[PDB]
This record gives structure tokens, C-alpha cells and sequence, in this order.
């Protein structure tokens, strides 16, 4: 009976106080949370933020709600949300969320016949993380998500995963090109501000970057640049245009690698571990091309050849040596 | 519940939230204190900066005093909209997003002798002016302005919940700064008059340092090499004249390579930085030492360099030993004076 | 008559339960669905999704909206849908989706004598599209479309493509600036979940990127400065300054081909094909430098031209086999 | 008031707005004019283009007739959301948006014979595709169609208010195009088929012509100097092999810096515009100048040029004699092909 | 004695018509409008607007708000303004608007004795502003702001600056980094449009660009180039490396510098005034090379020692007087 199932909700929503959390003035209402991930779209750099797109499903039992006679779960059409008590979850690192809306309001509500409530969210969020950048992009970023309750404390509301480390799916399903799932990591605990202490529920993923487009694309072109440098060395000391042509066009080429290196990637305001490696092979360019008018500056005054001579020693090996203390050290 | 029911029903029986409380009697004391959750980005560009606070507003409402068996309701933020509450504005905000997902981020207790906790979860755009005449060694004081905006001080006032050095917290981890470190905060308040009347303004100032480390390495190391780089030609001997004029013209580019990437980071500000003066002054070393190899190639008499056996050769020029020292020296001197000009 | 038709729909939305479906508790109500593609806006490779503007049509039967005696299809004004049951379709893949409403909104309702409801809807979505780059800008790309039910499995609600594969028209006039559809495709299946089976309306695009403007705008360009740099083994070893100049320029000019090339998506941080094309033209004008270099450094202590001799056959010969394995691989 | 109150009651008792004026006696006849207050920017690289319009409808509905003292009612526009109106919309809109500051940007006139005056102040983002084949010379005509989303022309049928020409109105001072110039507009109406009816359509289409200025100094004339200049090599002598080599190869890299900017301003189309088939050609000319020279070089017999005061000297090249007449009459045939193929 | 004053509000608003103006058939309602210039935020030229926050109060009388009994000027709530009538105030060239929200609606309602209605918003707006870039970046703009009554005509509604030229504040306040605010003017005057004739107030800026930032930024860089490229003067004929090197790189450069300016100004498609004097000297350093392209053309054959001579007066003469024609016509 169609009519039967009206009338017993319209029973429900008659005397039923959304101002008042269940159990109020008694015992704390337990929220369940498991989250399943649809997709993780953009991890920025230059705004310390990530885009997530999830089902967001919250679990708790309100007794005023529960109905006998119906051995059905009643799913409702998703505007008797807005007649029914809710907890007031938001995500505190959260810069920018929405619901779905096409072509209805992506949200879900089941009822149960003891006062259970399933409530289903399809939320995109921006949330901010905080990432430190000083190993870009051999890095390795973690990256929270914080649930929490904004005006009841843990006098009023209990947050918990429901199904343990079960309670979040969908992480095989996050296909970033320039980031592999390392781990993600499920907490539960106690956050204390000045207005009394609220329930935390922490998601974390650890983010590991991909090296290979910055090996091509970054490292290579700056290592034969550097190796490009050391040609001069093998030049006679007579070829003085040939010479100062090769130095100075290198010492222009790193800059030129610099600067529009620097307007591609993400233009964070702090020195990252690749703005060591190109400031490091800008110096190496530039002794190279001082190592010349060191040769020209004395082979007037009377060894000449030693010092290119040692040229082609050093500079390969001390390059070797700064590549070998660099990649140990970031990896 | 069906108690507390009846006690909420009984406050908003004949309650009317367009009038503030003791309206015509006396005047509205609002204390208020400030939790910023993340001090978030600052852009130079737009003269702005992201602040985003717990931003919780005191008052007392004799109309909301009630007896039962609580002393405090904590209720959902729906009942905000049901009651009066105050008209704060940011002056200087440009944009400001109150976070609604899911809920509205608002809570509202109510003790048993009528006063009020209101707290909601801002994302505060602020106007900051900045003076870059000094930048990137530049300090700034972004203000945090908010009062009523309708409400003159007669009818509505403000105050800080507790001493005005505690009454603004910044969350320990909270901090969301990539190129300026948070040396404190000062907090005051004042009177604005305006065309519509006398109003109470609540100041607080964050005080901002800009980290230099970025621009050394990414500018003027680049900029100081290249100097020191083109001054370089001036050991170069006299007779290896397509070799110079090919480092002074390519250094020239180099430094206009550098120049050209150094005003990204820059709003188009009609006055000169401290990092324009730098590169200025760069640019004329860099231009003057091709000058100087102009002079030196106009009277090279010979155009055979030194065979290596000894027929004369030309000497060392006059200028180019000069230049050797001068060059050096004055970018030296000026490097002092600048760098203790500015730090 | 208009009297008689506003007495007609006031008896049909008197007791009409929003809440239910049609047959609610019987056999599932058959949803069928028709795409007229106004237009696909924007495909961005930057953030792996397309923009798609369309008519939405849904067909299904509601025998609650039955009416006798009026000769005519009612087309209502749209703001009756907000008082009529429609099914909760939304799309699986979507990033940010909206329905237009200028001058009001893009809503269409008509009903039938027989029950049948037409529901149309004009919306822009932008639908997450993971795009495989390996091949890029060679490389064929399939965007899918992806429709389900919400909350209601396949027991309440079922979907199909009204007019089999002429369910979507309007492919064929599409025209996007990078792109050519060379197929589209309409799938029917059930997909199961741990909450129960949901129908699956899937529509998908094949999508050539075209070559031509690459040709012309990177490769071409990429392929000029490796042959000039080969210019260098026509010229005499003993011209130390004409040959590093020539060298060193080119070797620079390809880093300023690649720092500067928009078209080769400097931004995200990706492996393509035609990455490996700059950094194999590259290996080789660095070759060509580092070929003089070998001959600089011994012509002076004695085979001499041989260096010379033998890369103006082998560069050209293994530039030519670098293009023919490059070719024939993403081909 | 009172009086002026129950007309207006009057006019909403029993209106039924789900209902189009005549519903199953008559087909709907809605009049059109567009007065352009500004015709906005056009951009290329999302094939779209901004119009600023007051959008005016006229109907007739006999629901609406009254009589008192006045003979036209110059209403709320929130009246408009309580009466029945046309669900227009534009075909090849993107995104527009209805202006609501500081009130809805609406009016609403009713006559006392029943005649509606129904005008909105809008911005529409609509599409117009371009054929960029001929980029920079390049005319294109976007058009404007909007009609009646659920209503078949059977029910709903939209005419212009005026002669077809002078329906569609543009500002004098309205025109916020800096790259193009607006000809002129056709305006016409016909029948679009589609799955659920056939639906009158308006169409109104601006013809623009884009203005080639920018472009010929920005590129044109650098590109043609470049060639130019690289076929200054030619007149060299023979022997500066070092000089012409750097003229050569520094050129190449010109032409690379100037072709790079070029699509800086364009749409990533994956055809070739007539801008990409000069630069094509140009590059050509620029290779084929340091070709030149190298066969010239191979060829090179002495090291050494004329001594100033007569040995064997090199001759000039026959190559590059006429070099100096082929590279120059080439690159003038092909200009004069380009510009009379396009222009 | 707060009840009489609910008392008194409540009576006001009951039996209020907000669809109605006051005096509605009658004489017109007298708008009285003064501005509160906050700042304005980014005068664009790639948009051709400007951002402007301003503090929008509206004064009129409205004779049903009228109370008598309370010696007090009533302060409200700012959601009583959408229980009363408001002007339909709208600005003409606006393109994006919106009151601010934060805490609440950035709106004020005081309500006098006499009946008079004080009507605050704080608006941002971002405005049209049409710029003639010919001469840019020397130029002087004009951007106006338009308030105007959408659908009320002359007939139902007047507007007027209250207090004559003291109506607008805050002017003075103003910084703009790029502009200096010369002049400000307020005009009130009628516009006839097809439905009827409106009033119309208009205020108006008159911006004088700040030419500081351009002469350190793109004037003196080419003036530098130009005079570089001069010093090939100075060089001896029988260096064709040296000479062509120097004239090739100027050359290089004003390109290098014209195409990374140009991605730094906004992207004005059209000849600006700057425009003029990069291709103006693009042509000198042209010229430069050109310079020697004879002198090395005619020293073989044969005068020669003349042209370079004469080169070294005319081209620094011929600059000087480019520039004086050029800083003449525009400043
Ligand atoms: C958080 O805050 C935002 C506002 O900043 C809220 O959005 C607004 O929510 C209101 C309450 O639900 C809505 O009334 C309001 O209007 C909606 O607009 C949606 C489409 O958005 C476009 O159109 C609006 C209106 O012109 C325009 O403002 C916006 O920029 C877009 O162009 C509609 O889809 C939506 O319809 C929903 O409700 C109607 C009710 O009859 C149903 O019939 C529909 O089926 C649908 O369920 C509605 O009309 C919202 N948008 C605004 C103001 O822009 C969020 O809702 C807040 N979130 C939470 C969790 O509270
Ligand atoms: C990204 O970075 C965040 C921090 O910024 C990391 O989050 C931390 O993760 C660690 C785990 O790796 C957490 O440590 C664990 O916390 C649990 C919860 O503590 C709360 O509840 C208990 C009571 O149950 C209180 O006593 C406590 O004060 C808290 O209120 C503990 O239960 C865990 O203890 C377990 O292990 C210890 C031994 O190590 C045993 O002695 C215990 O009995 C128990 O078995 C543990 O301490 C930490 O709390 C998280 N911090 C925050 C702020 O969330 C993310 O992990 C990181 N991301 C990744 C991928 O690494
Ligand atoms: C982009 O990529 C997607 C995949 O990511 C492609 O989508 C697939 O398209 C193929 C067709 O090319 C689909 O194959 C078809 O599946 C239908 C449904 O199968 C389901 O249901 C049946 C029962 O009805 C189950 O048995 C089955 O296991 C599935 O659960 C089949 O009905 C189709 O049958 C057709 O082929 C068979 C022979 O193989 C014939 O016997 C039939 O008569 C009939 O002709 C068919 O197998 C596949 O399901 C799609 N996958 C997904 C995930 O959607 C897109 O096609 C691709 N885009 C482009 C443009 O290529
Ligand atoms: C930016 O550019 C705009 C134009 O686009 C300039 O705006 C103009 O400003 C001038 C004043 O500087 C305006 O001229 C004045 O208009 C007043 C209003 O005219 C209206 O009303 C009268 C009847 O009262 C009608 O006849 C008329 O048609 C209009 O409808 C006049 O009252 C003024 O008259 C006074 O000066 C004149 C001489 O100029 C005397 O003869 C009179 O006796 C009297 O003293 C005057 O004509 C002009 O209308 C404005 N134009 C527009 C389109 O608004 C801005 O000034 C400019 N910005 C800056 C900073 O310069
Ligand atoms: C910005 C630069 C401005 C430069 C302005 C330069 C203004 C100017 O005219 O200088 C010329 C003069 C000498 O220059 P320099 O030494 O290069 O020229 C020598 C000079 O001409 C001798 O007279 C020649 O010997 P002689 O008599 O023929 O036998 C000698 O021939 P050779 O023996 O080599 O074959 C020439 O090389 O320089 C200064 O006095 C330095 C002043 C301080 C300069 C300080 C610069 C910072
Ligand atoms: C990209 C074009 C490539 C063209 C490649 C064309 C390659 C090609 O075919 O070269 C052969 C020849 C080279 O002439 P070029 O003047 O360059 O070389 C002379 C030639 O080698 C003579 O044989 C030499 O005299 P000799 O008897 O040995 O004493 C003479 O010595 P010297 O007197 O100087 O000491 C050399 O200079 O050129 C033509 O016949 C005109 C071609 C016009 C081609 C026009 C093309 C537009
Ligand atoms: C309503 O929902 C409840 C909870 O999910 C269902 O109960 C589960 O039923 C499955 C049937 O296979 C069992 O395996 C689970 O153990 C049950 N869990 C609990 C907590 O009871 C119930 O079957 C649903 N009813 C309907 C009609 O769908």
C-alpha cells in the first residue's frame, strides 16, 4: 500500500524536532563514516590544495525515527533531508566543496526500521595540504582529510569508521599521472579548542611523486648543458672567439633554462631541491667559462696546458661527486 | 527533548530578531574573539591576503534566558537565523565565503542567563595595502578590520572577550605562509566616523616579513654573476675583439633574459623596488663594460695578439687595468650600501 | 479550452506522491534516454576532462499522469517538474555540471494521453576523461559518458537508449579545433555494487588528434634545426669560432624549441611521444657539438677528416632510422 | 493603494502560469526586439563571443486585461515570476547571465488591452565557429539564435516587432571590440527540426572582420625583416665564414623566438592558419639562406679576402650572386600570391 | 520599551505593497544618491573594466514608513529590505556584481520619523571602461560608472546627487599602483531608449597613467639595445665576425625583449603608442646591421671609411629626433 507508507512517514515528520540532536541531554549519538572514493582530479602545488571527489556516507541511529510494520529500508526522495536531523559535519582543511546537483541533488537518505539512518553524500572538495616543497619534486606529500563536528562536542557526538580499516574503498580507483598511492591511513581521536573538545576523524594519503618527466625534461637538458660546458676544455687556448662563444652561449642557455623552467612549473616562493640542482649546475657553466680567461689571463705572462689539462678531470669528477652526494642525500 | 522542545518553542514566542537587544534602552556590548585556524596565502598582486578563523561573537539577550534542566543549549545553527545577531562586516574584505558544506559551520549556545557564544568558520579575503618600495626585503601590516554596518556605537559596541593580546589565537600548525614568516600580531580597537555616523571598528594587524631566500638564489645571484661575469672580459686581452663584443652582447642579453623574468613575480606597481634598483644598476654595469671594451677596441692599434715567442704588440690598456679595479670595486661599494640601505 | 486543462492537471497532482515511483513495489519502470549534442565545448588534456552540451531527454510511463479528453501532448511550463516524480539520473563521471537558465531555466516538460512522460534537459558537464598521453600528439582518446540511478537499484529502475543507436544524434555535425570523432558507441549494461545492481547508460567517442599542426609547428621545426646542425660537418674543422657558433646556437635554439612549446603541454608533468621526439632531437645536435670536439682535440697531434667524413653519413642515416622506429611505433 | 492593490489580486486570482496564453485554441505569437547596449568581446580560443542586450518580448494574453485609472501598469519586476512568460533561450549560448544588482535587471508593462512589454537586461557568452583557415584575415558572422525551449511552433511562433533590420538595434557607443570590426548584421527567422517538434528559430548574425594592424607589425614585418635580413648574408663576403655562420644560425633562432610568440594568441587549432603557412614559408627562406652559405663554403678555395691594395682571391660566389636575385624575387612572388590569395 | 516598538514595525509592514513605488500614480519619487568609495581594486585593460567597492547609499522618503512616538532613528535588521520597496537601481556598464555576505548581507536600513528610508549596500562592481590604448602607456582614461532605473522612467522616479558635489567621498583616499586619479565628476542627466526616457547619474574618473614604471621597464632597455647596437659604428670594418655579432644579437635582443613584453602587457590587440617606439627601434638596430652590410659590400671594390663616419652622427642624430617627434605627439 502506497498510501500506508505515506501516511507512516508523514506519522514521523509530524513530531519530530530537527533543533534537537538524538538522545539530547543524554548519552553522546555515534556517527559511523566510511568513505568511498570516486576520484582524486587535480593535487596543486601552487594553490596547497587537492581536489576530491567522494561518496560521503554518515551512520547513526536516531530512535524518534524508527517505524514498524514496513520490512522495507524506505528510500526517500532526497528532499526530506531538509526535515530531518543531520550532523553538522564539515571538513576543517576544506577551501571549496559542493554537492552535485545534476540533474537532481546527488544526495541519498534510507531509513531503517529502528531509527537507522544511511545518509549519503556525493561531495567534490578542495581541501588544503599543506605540502612541504623543499624535495620537489623528489618529494613525498601527505595529505589529510578532517572530519569533525562544529557545534556538538564529545558530550554530544561520538565519530567513528565504520568498518575499521575497511571503512574507506575506492583508493585503487585514484589514477594520478603524477602521483602513486603510497598508503592511506584511517584516525580517530580528540580535538580540543577553547569552546570544549570535538570529535576528529582523520583520512591521510601519502603521495609519492613521479621523477620520470623531471629526469627528461629538467635534469637531462640542465646535465648536458653542464657536460655541453666542458667542450671548451678539449678547445685550444688560441680559439678564444670559439671558446668565450661556447662559455658564454651555456651560461645564457642554463638562464634561459631557468627562467622558463621556473614560469612552467608550479612558481612556489621558497627554494625547492631542484632550484639547488640548476643553481648548482649554473655554477658549474659558470666556472667553466671563468676557467677559460684564467688560461687566457696568464698563458701571456711566461703550465698552460695543465690547467685544461686538469680541467678535464675535475669538472667531470667533481660534477660526478655533487650528482653522487645530491641523489643519495633527496633519495 | 519534548522539555527543551517547549523551552525553545517559549523564547521565540513573540520574539522579534529585527531589533537588537535593548533597543531604545541601552546600548549592545558585543565581545569577540578571533581563532585563526590557517593564516592562509598573501598575493602581492592583488594586495590581499586568505585568513581563515573561527570568528566567535559574545552578547548578552535577556529575551533568551530560560530554566531547565541544562545550563547551556547547545543547538544547531539553523536557531542563528531564528535570533537576533550582529550585522558584522570585514572593511577590508574583498570576498569572504562562509563554509556550508555540509552544514552551515555555525554553532549557537545559549546559557541559562541569556548570553550568547556564536561562532562561525570564515574564509577571509582582506585588503592589505603595500608599500613594495623596498621589496623583496619588505615588511607589511595587514589589518583585519570588522564592525557593524549599521549599527552606530550608540546602538552597538564591541569589545575583546579577554586582554587584547589573548583575544586573537593563531592555531600552532595553522599556518598556510610560502614566502612570509608571522612575526605577531597587535590588536586595538577605535571610532571610525563615517557619512553615516560614528561606528566601532575592532583593529587587529599581522605583522608580515618577507623570506628573501627565494629571490637570492632565483635573482640576484644570477644578476651578481652575470655582473661579476661581465667584468670577466676586462682580462681578456685587447686583440680578441669578436670574442669580447660577443661576451659583452651576450651578457647584455643574459642580464635582459633575467630582467625580463624578474617583473612576473611583480604587480605592475608605478614606482621602483628595491630589486628594480638592483637590476638596474646591473643593467649599467653589464652596458658599461661593453662601453668600455668600445673605447678600448677605438684605439687598439695592432689587431695580432701576442705571438707567445717574444715585430710589436699592443699593451695592456690603460682603461682595461682601471676597469679591472673600478668595476669590481664601485659594484662592491654598492652592494654595501645597498644591502644596509635595505636589511 | 484552457479552463478544462487547468482543471486536468490540478486532478493529477492532487495526492500525487513525489516521493514514489511509478508501479512503486511492482516490475521496475523503464527509463529511456536520448542525447542531442548541442555542442562539445572544451576537451582539456591540463585537466583530463571534456565539456559537453546536450538535450536530455528521459522517457518513461507514469500511468498516474494519464488524461483523457484533450487531443494534445501538454507541453507545461518547466516549473511543474518540480512537482512531478523524475528519476534521480545523475553522471558517474562529471566534474561540475550545471542546466542552463536563460532566460529561465533549460527545462522541458511534456506529458502524453497514454503516460508518457518527456523530460528534457539542457545541461553543460564537464565529465572526467582519463586520457592516455602516452602517444601524444599521435594518440586516440576514448571520453565516455557514464549514466546510473542514484539510489534506486535495477529491482525500482531500468534504462535504455530510446531508438537503439539513433539514440544520439548530432555527432556527426560536431566540429572540435584539435580533435575528429571518428566514432561514437551506446552501451547497455548492470553493474553490481555491495549495495545491489544499478542500470548503466554508457556513451562513449573515439577522438584522432590530428597531426597536421604539429607537423608544422614542432616537428618541422625540430627536424630544420637537427639538419642545420649537421651543416657543421660540411664546414672545415680548422674554422674553430664559425663551427661552435654554429654548434652551440643550435644546441641552444632546441632548448628554447622545448622550454618555449605550448602545443607540448609543458604544464602537466607527463611522458608523451612527442617528448621523446624533442629529447631525441636534442641527443642528436648535442652529438654534432660533441662531434667537433673529438676532431678539435686531435688534429693537432697527428683519420682527422674521417670523424667529419664518416657523420655526414651517419647522422643523417641514424637520425632517418630514429624516425623510422618513432614513426612506425606510434603509427 | 487599496484600490491599485485588489487590481493587482485581481490580475493573479485563478491565473494558472503552466498554461501558454491559448493553450489548444491558437499558437502563441511572442514579438522580439534587441536593443545591443554593448557588443562585448569576441574570443577565439573559446569560439565565443560576449553581447550585453536589453531582450524585449511582446504577447498578447486576455488573462491580463483590466481597466483603471491608468492604461499602462509599470510594475515590480518580481510580478514577472507570477505570471506566465516565454521560456526563450539561445541555441548557441554558453553561459549568460540574468544581471541582479541591485534588484533583478527586469521590467514588466502591461496594457490594458492585455499586451505585455517583457524586457531583461543580459549577458550572453554564445558560441560562434570560426574557421580560422585564413587567421589573421579571417571574416566571420556569429550568430545569435534563440526561440522557445518546450514549445513547438505549433503552440509558440516569435516574430520581430519591427522590419527585420530594425529590429535588432546597436548602441552607438557600444562596441568593447578592439580586434574586430562590426560590418553590420543580417537578421532572418526560420524553422529548426529536432527530436521532440519542430521550433521557431530567430537568428541574428554580426558579421566581423578582424583588423590586421596588430598583427603586421607584431609579426608580419618582423618576420619579412627577418628574412630580409638573413638574406643580407648573401651580400658578405665569402670568406667572413665565422660572420656569415653567426648570421646565419643567429636568424634561425630570430625566426624560432618570433614563431614561438605567434601562438600565443591563438586557439591550439589542429589545422594550419594562414599565419602558420607565412611563418612556414619564412622558415623555409631563413634555412635556405645558411644552405646557401654552406654551399658556398664548401666550395670556399682561400681563407683570405681582398687585401685592399691589388696572390689569389676568392671570386664571388655565381651562388651567391644570384642568391641575391632568386631569394629576394621569391620571397616578392610569394608575398604577392599570400596577400592577393587573402586579402 | 521594545514590545511598542514591535508594535510599530510590525504595523508599518502590514498592508505594505513592496510591487509599488511611493506615490505610485502620483509625482515622482525623488532618489537622493551618495557613494562611500572603498577602493577600486584592478583596472584591466585585457578586460577593458575596473573593480570598484563603494559604500551605495540611496535616500528617499516613502510615506507609509512614516511612525511617529519614537524620538529615534530605527536601525534594522538589513533582511527587512526584502519586506520594502527599493529603487530599481542598476548600473548600466557593470558587468559583475554582487553584496557582499559575510557575516551577513552587507546591507543597511535606517528608517527616520519623518518618514525618510536611508538604503546602504556595500557593493564590489567590476564596470566596463571602453580605454583609447592608442596612446598608451602615455594615455589618460575616462571611466564612468552609470546608475540608472531599469524600469521605472522620468515619469516615476528621479535621481539626484545628495549634496550636490560632496555627494561622492573617499576620492582622495584612493591608490592606484598603475593610476593617479586627476579629476572626478558628477553628472545627472536623462537617456531615451525605446521604452521611455530614464534618469541617469554618472560618475566619472579621469586616470593619468604613471609613466615611471614603463621607462625603467621597456623604454630604457631599448634605448640601451639602440645605443649598443651603435658601437658596431665604432668597430673597424675588417672584423665582419665581430660587427655582425653585435649588430646580430641587438637585433636578437629588441626581438627577444618585444616578444617577452608583449607576455607581460596586456595582450591589446592594436597598435598602442608603445608599440610605436619598440618597431621603431627595432628599425635603428636594423638599420645598424644594414649600416655595415655596405660598408662591407663596398670596401672589396673601392668613401667606404665615410659611411661609417657619417653613421656614427646621423644615427644618434636621427634617434634624437625620432624620439622628439615621438615624446612631442604623445606626451
Ligand atoms: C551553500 O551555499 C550555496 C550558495 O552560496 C547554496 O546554493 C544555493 O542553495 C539554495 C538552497 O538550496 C538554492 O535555493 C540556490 O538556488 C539553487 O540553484 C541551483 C542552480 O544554481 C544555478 O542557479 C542559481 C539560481 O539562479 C544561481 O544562483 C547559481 O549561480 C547557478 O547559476 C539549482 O540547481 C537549485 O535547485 C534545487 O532546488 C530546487 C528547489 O525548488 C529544486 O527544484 C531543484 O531540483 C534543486 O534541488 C536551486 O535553485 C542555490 N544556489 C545559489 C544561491 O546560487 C548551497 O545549497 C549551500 N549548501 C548547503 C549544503 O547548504
Ligand atoms: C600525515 O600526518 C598526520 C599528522 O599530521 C599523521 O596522523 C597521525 O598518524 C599517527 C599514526 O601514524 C597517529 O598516531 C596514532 O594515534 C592514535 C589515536 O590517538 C588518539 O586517541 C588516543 C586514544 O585512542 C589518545 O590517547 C591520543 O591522545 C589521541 O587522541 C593512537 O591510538 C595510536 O597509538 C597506537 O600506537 C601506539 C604505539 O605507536 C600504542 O602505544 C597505542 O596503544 C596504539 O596502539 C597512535 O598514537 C597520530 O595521532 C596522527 N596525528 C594526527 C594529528 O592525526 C598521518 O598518519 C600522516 N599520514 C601518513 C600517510 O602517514
Ligand atoms: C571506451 O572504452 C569502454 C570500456 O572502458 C568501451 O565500452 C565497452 O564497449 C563494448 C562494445 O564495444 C561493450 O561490449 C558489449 O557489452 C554488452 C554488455 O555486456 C554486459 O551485459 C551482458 C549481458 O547483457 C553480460 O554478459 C556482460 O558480461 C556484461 O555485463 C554486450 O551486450 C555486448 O554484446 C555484443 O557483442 C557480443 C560479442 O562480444 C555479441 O554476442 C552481442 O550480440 C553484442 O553484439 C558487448 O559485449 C563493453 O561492455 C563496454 N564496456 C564498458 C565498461 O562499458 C567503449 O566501447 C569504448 N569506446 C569506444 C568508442 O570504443
Ligand atoms: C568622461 O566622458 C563623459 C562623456 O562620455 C563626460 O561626461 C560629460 O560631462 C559634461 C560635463 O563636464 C556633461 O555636460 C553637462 O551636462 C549637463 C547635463 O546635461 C543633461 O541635462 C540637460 C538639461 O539639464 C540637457 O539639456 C542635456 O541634453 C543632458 O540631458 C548640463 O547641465 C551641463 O550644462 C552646463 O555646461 C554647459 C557647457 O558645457 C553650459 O552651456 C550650461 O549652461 C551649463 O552650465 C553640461 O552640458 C556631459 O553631458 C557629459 N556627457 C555624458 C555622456 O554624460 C565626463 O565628464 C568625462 N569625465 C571627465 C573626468 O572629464
Ligand atoms: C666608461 C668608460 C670611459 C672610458 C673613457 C676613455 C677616455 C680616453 O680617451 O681614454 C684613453 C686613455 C688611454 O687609453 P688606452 O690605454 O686604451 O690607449 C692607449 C693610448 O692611446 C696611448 O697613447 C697609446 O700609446 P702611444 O701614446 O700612441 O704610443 C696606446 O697604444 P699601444 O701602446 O697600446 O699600442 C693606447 O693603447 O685612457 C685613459 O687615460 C684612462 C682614463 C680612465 C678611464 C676609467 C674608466 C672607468
Ligand atoms: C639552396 C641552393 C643550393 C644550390 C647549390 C648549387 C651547387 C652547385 O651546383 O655549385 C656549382 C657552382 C659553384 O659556384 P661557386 O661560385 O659557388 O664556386 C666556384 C666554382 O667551384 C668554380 O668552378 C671555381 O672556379 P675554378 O674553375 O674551379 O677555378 C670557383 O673558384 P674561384 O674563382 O672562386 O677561386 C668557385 O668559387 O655553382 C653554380 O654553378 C651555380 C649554381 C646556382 C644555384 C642557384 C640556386 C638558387
Ligand atoms: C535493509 O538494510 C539492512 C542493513 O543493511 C539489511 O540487513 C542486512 O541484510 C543482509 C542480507 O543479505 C545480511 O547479509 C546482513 O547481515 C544484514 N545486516 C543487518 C545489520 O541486518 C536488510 O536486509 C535490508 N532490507 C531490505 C529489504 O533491503
Amino acid at each position: 500500500n502506497m498510501s500506508f507508507v505515506k501516511e507512516t512517514v508523514d506519522k514521523l515528520l509530524k513530531g519530530y524536532d530537527i533543533r534537537l540532536r538524538p538522545d539530547f541531554g543524554g548519552p553522546p549519538v555515534c556517527v559511523g563514516m566510511n568513505i568511498d572514493i570516486a576520484s582524486i582530479d587535480m593535487v596543486s602545488e601552487v594553490n596547497m590544495d587537492y581536489t576530491l571527489t567522494m561518496y560521503f556516507q554518515q551512520y547513526w541511529r536516531d530512535k524518534r525515527l524508527a517505524y514498524s510494520g514496513i520490512p522495507l529500508n524506505l528510500t526517500l526522495d532526497n528532499r526530506v533531508a531538509d526535515q530531518l536531523w543531520v550532523p553538522d559535519t564539515y571538513f576543517l582543511n576544506d577551501k571549496k566543496s559542493f554537492v552535485h546537483g545534476v540533474t537532481v541533488k546527488n544526495r541519498m537518505i534510507r531509513l531503517h526500521p529502528d531509527g537507522t539512518v544511511l545518509y549519503g553524500l556525493r561531495i567534490t572538495t578542495t581541501a588544503a595540504c599543506m605540502m612541504d616543497l623543499r624535495r620537489y619534486p623528489l618529494d613525498e606529500q601527505n595529505c589529510t582529510l578532517e572530519i569533525e563536528s562544529y557545534g556538538y562536542t564529545t558530550d554530544d557526538i561520538e565519530f567513528y569508521w565504520r568498518g575499521g580499516d575497511k571503512a574507506v574503498t575506492g583508493v585503487e580507483r585514484i589514477e594520478l599521472p603524477q602521483f602513486s598511492i603510497v598508503e592511506h591511513r584511517l584516525v580517530s581521536r580528540n580535538v580540543v579548542f577553547a569552546t570544549g573538545a570535538y570529535p576528529r576523524l582523520s583520512l591521510s594519503f601519502r603521495l609519492k611523486r613521479n621523477i620520470g618527466y623531471f629526469i627528461l625534461q629538467t635534469y637531462m637538458p640542465s646535465i648536458l648543458i653542464t657536460i655541453l660546458s666542458w667542450v671548451s676544455f678539449w678547445i685550444n687556448y688560441d680559439a678564444s672567439a670559439a671558446r668565450v662563444a661556447l662559455g658564454i652561449t651555456t651560461v645564457l642557455t642554463m638562464t634561459t633554462i631557468n627562467t622558463h623552467l621556473r614560469e612552467t612549473l608550479p612558481k612556489i616562493p621558497y627554494v625547492k631541491a631542484i632550484d639547488m640542482y640548476l643553481m648548482g649546475c649554473f655554477v658549474f657553466v659558470f666556472l667553466a667559462l671563468l676557467e677559460y680567461a684564467f688560461v687566457n689571463y696568464i698563458f701571456f705572462g711566461r703550465d698552460v696546458n695543465a690547467i685544461d689539462r686538469w680541467s678535464r678531470i675535475v669538472f667531470p669528477f667533481t660534477f660526478s661527486l655533487f650528482n653522487l652526494v645530491y641523489w643519495l642525500y633527496y633519495v | 527533548t519534548t522539555v527543551f522542545t517547549r523551552i525553545l518553542d517559549r523564547l521565540l514566542d513573540g520574539y522579534d530578531n529585527r531589533l537588537r537587544p535593548g533597543l531604545g534602552e541601552r546600548v549592545t556590548e558585543v565581545k569577540t574573539d578571533i581563532f585563526v585556524t590557517s593564516f592562509g596565502p598573501v598575493s602581492d598582486h592583488d594586495m590581499e591576503y586568505t585568513i581563515d578563523v573561527f570568528f566567535r561573537q559574545s552578547w548578552k539577550d535577556e529575551r533568551l534566558k530560560f530554566k531547565g534542566p541544562m545550563t547551556v543549549l547547545r543547538l544547531n545553527n539553523l536557531m542563528a537565523s531564528k535570533i537576533w545577531t550582529p550585522d558584522t562586516f570585514f572593511h577590508n574584505g574583498k570576498k569572504s565565503v562562509a563554509h556550508n558544506m555540509t552544514m552551515p559551520n555555525k554553532l549557537l549556545r545559549i546559557t541559562e542567563d541569556g548570553t550568547l557564544l556564536y561562532t562561525m568558520r570564515l574564509t577571509v579575503r582582506a585588503e592589505c595595502p603595500m608599500h613594495l618600495e623596498d621589496f623583496p626585503m619588505d615588511a607589511h601590516a595587514c589589518p583585519l578590520k570588522f564592525g557593524s554596518y549599521a549599527y552606530t556605537r550608540a546602538e552597538v559596541v564591541y569589545e575583546w572577550t579577554r586582554e587584547p593580546a589573548r583575544s586573537v589565537v593563531v592555531a600552532e600548525d595553522g599556518s598556510r605562509l610560502n614566502q612570509y614568516d608571522l612575526l605577531g600580531q597587535t590588536v586595538d580597537s577605535g571610532i571610525v566616523q563615517s557619512s553615516t555616523g560614528e561606528y566601532v571598528v575592532m583593529t587587529t594587524h599581522f605583522h608580515l616579513k618577507r623570506k628573501i631566500g627565494y629571490f637570492v638564489i632565483q635573482t640576484y645571484l644570477p644578476c651578481i654573476m652575470t655582473v661579476i661575469l661581465s667584468q670577466v672580459s676586462f682580462w681578456l686581452n685587447r686583440e680578441s675583439v669578436p670574442a669580447r663584443t660577443v661576451f659583452g652582447v651576450t651578457t647584455v642579453l643574459t642580464m635582459t633574459t633575467l630582467s625580463i623574468s624578474a617583473r612576473n613575480s611583480l604587480p605592475k606597481v608605478a614606482y621602483a623596488t628595491a630589486m628594480d634598483w638592483f637590476i638596474a644598476v646591473c643593467y649599467a654595469f653589464v652596458f658599461s663594460a661593453l662601453i668600455e671594451f668600445a673605447t678600448v677596441n677605438y684605439f687598439t692599434k695592432r689587431g695580432y695578439a701576442w705571438d707567445g715567442k717574444s715585430k710589436t704588440f699592443n699593451s695592456v690598456s690603460k682603461i682595461d687595468r682601471l676597469s679591472r679595479i673600478a668595476f669590481p670595486l664601485l659594484f662592491g661599494i654598492f652592494n654595501l650600501v645597498y644591502w644596509a640601505t635595505y636589511l
